């Protein structure tokens, strides 16, 4: 857990999913510089 | 029996829209454009599981309650002699049709807000003329639609 | 002014129950016999948000579903021009009451199972006499009660 950080993504509507992508990419850019980030996107 | 038209006034992102229809309808468009809000205007008109909760403040156009919500659906009944769904309509609405060969029918919804109760009541009407809609009879939680 | 009597004629646990009441009343007893179905008889009469879902098959006595659910509440309006709540009742009831009996009020609930759509519809009536109870008028989802 000191190496890999896993971000699992599973989803009015439409823009909330893109806003969740912006939140997940902002958290991966900010809080996870020292980790290897693996995205797991489900549909 | 055929769907002909729907007219939506002051419901969510629709200020005044008029859409001709049919039996088979396919709705498409962009994101945040109102495809789900178009289908929920049919849910408030015809489905009794949503109509019993009433309207909130957020169901009004740009959130102000000084304008009433009016949704009118038009049906065509020109094939009464061949279709059984037309007789399924006419056997419940046996008093409100005006002329002897009335081929149109109108099912309408009106809603006016109450600021003290903070509640939006839904009143439904039907008939054959647009200026002579009568109230739907009902007893308890069941009306005739 | 004062609650006098409740009569639960058919409900979940009750076969024929007639309880004298008052203002400020406390119900107690053993476990698993009643006394939250007593409180559900008052939520089905006077609370709109419990009343709007109707009755199921399990709300009838011993799942018999051929009897009529009837819940009658008697109110005593003997004191006039002393309490504001009696004027609050009489200004909404209009003239369903009679000047021969200007002292008692009956708010009743009746329910019969449809047994085709599988739904028990709740029809509410109010009146000054126990025979000849007329229906409570309502416009949309809003009752006069
Ligand atoms: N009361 C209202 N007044 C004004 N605009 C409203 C109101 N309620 C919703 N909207 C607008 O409608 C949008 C939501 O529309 P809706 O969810 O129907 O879109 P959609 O086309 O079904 O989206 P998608 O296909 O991307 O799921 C909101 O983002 C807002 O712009
Ligand atoms: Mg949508
Ligand atoms: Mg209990």
């Amino acid at each position: 857990d000191n190496v890999f950080k896993v971000i699992y993504i599973n989803p009015g509507d439409g823009r909330r999913k893109m806003l969740s992508y912006s939140i997940y990419n902002y958290l991966a850019k900010k809080k996870y510089e020292d980790k290897i980030v693996i995205y797991l996107i489900e549909e | 029996m055929k769907f002909s038209n729907i007219t939506i006034k002051n419901f969510r992102n629709f200020e005044k829209v008029n859409i001709n229809l049919d039996n088979k309808n396919v709705i498409f468009g962009m994101n945040d454009i109102g495809k789900t809000n178009f289908l929920y205007a049919l849910r408030f008109l015809l489905d009794k599981e949503i109509r019993k909760f009433g309207f909130n403040k957020s169901d009004y156009h740009k959130h102000d309650t000084s304008k009433k919500i009016e949704i009118i659906l038009t049906l065509d009944l020109s094939n009464y002699e061949k279709d059984e769904d037309t007789k399924k309509l006419i056997s419940v609405v046996k008093g409100a049709r005006t002329s002897a060969n009335a081929d149109v029918f109108y099912i309408a919804l009106e809603s006016k807000y109450d600021d003290k109760e903070l509640y939006g009541n839904i009143i439904l009407k039907w008939g054959s003329e647009l200026d002579n809609l009568i109230d739907i009879p009902g007893r308890g939680n069941i009306n005739a639609l």
